[PDB]
């Protein structure tokens, strides 16, 4: 099960509200959530990766997501599908997101290289290491392309 | 294409899709089967890069800006 998305100049509040619908999750919004969001999925994402995208895009704007476990039926069980989320103030430039499989190496091995690249690329660019041995990249497309080539070079080298 | 003066600003596609559609500078999120708020138009299909509208008994495409 996967998510693709293309958002151009979208009100933050409307972005947030869409992710909630996609994920089937109640999102509660703090006061003064405002701003603009743009993103495009170069590859499909699965639910975790999409949620990570979410976290990534809100963070760029200065907004943190806080998960809350609420028991709406007083049964003493809070099932995963019923987590609530609270949002609150904490061409080569296109905002894109991509999943890169890594076939021959543990992904965490690549950290100290990518750490250097992201520090240099500057803010808005984020690498996420998935436990299934794939790296997720969010940031400016030129940067995402330069990370993708370094990931793949090291993989097949 | 749709002749309605509304702009498709975002599209998130999956099992539970949604579109952000603008009208009069106001953005609003729509799920499939919901009606357009401004005009009597039904988001009949949300697909990957576009929306199909039912307006006055015709199907019309709304693509991304
Ligand atoms: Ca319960
Ligand atoms: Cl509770």
């Amino acid at each position: 099960a996967t998510f693709t998305a293309n958002f151009k100049d979208t009100d933050l509040k409307s972005f947030i509200e869409t992710v909630g619908a996609n994920l089937n999750k109640t999102i509660i919004m703090g006061p003064g959530v405002q701003g603009k969001v743009s993103i495009r999925t170069m590859t499909p994402l699965n639910e975790r990766q999409y949620y990570q995208l979410f976290l990534n895009l809100l963070e760029a704007q200065g907004y943190a997501v806080v998960p809350m476990y609420i028991d709406t039926n007083n049964d003493g069980y809070i099932e995963g599908d019923e987590l609530v989320l609270k949002v609150v103030k904490s061409a080569g430039d296109e905002m894109v997101t991509k999943v890169v499989p890594v076939r021959n190496v543990s992904v965490r091995e690549l950290a100290p290289i990518l750490r250097q690249m992201i520090d240099s690329a500057g803010s808005g660019n984020v690498v996420n290491y998935d436990p299934s041995n794939v790296i997720m990249l969010t940031g400016r497309a030129s940067v995402v392309e330069r990370l993708t080539e370094v990931i793949q070079r090291v993989d097949h080298a | 294409e749709t002749r309605l003066n509304v702009v498709l600003r975002g599209i998130a596609f999956g099992a539970r899709p949604g579109a952000v559609i603008e009208e009069g500078g106001k953005q609003q999120v729509y799920l499939q089967g919901e009606r357009l708020d401004s005009h009597n138009a039904v988001i009949e299909e949300i697909n990957r890069d576009h929306v199909m509208l039912r307006y006055q008994g015709k199907i019309e495409r709304l693509s991304l800006a």
